[PDB]
């Protein structure tokens, strides 16, 4: 829910009606298919909260 | 507020309970279906009063 935005250097997901930037993660996003069909797609890291947990 | 049209339609698809990816994965087909449907309005309106 919400929408992707950038301030020119960093990528955030945020609500439609009130600017509140959030770091992009596998919890605030969902996946479908490979890049090649999607017009206007761009590259960034999507963070995974599990990795420090397993690293312990 | 300006918004790109392929993003506006994903909000409108999401509004009817169809997941956003269903627009982007079909965007060329959806655009052709719309453009062709508008064309049929001209043919209908021109053909019959
Ligand atoms: C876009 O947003 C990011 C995160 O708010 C900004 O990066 C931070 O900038 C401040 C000030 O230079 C630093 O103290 C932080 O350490 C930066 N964080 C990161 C993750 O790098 C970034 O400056 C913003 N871009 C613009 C053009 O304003
Ligand atoms: C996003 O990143 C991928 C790689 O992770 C980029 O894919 C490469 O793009 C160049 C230029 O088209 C090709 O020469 C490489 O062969 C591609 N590599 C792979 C593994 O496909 C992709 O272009 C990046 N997207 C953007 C918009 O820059
Ligand atoms: C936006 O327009 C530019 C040319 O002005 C084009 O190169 C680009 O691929 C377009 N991107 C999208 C998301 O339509």
């Amino acid at each position: 829910e919400g929408v992707f935005v950038s301030n020119g250097t960093h990528w955030f997901v945020t609500q439609r009606n009130f600017y509140e930037p959030q770091i992009i993660t596998t919890d605030n996003t969902f996946v479908s298919g490979n890049c090649d069909v999607v017009i206007g797609i761009v590259n960034n890291t999507v963070y995974d909260p599990l990795q420090p947990e397993l690293d312990s | 507020l300006q918004i790109p049209f392929a993003m506006q339609m994903a909000y409108r698809f999401n509004g009817i309970g169809v997941t956003q990816n269903v627009l982007y994965e079909n965007q060329k087909l959806i655009a052709n279906q719309f453009n062709s449907a508008i064309g049929k309005i001209q043919d209908s309106l021109s053909s019959t009063a």
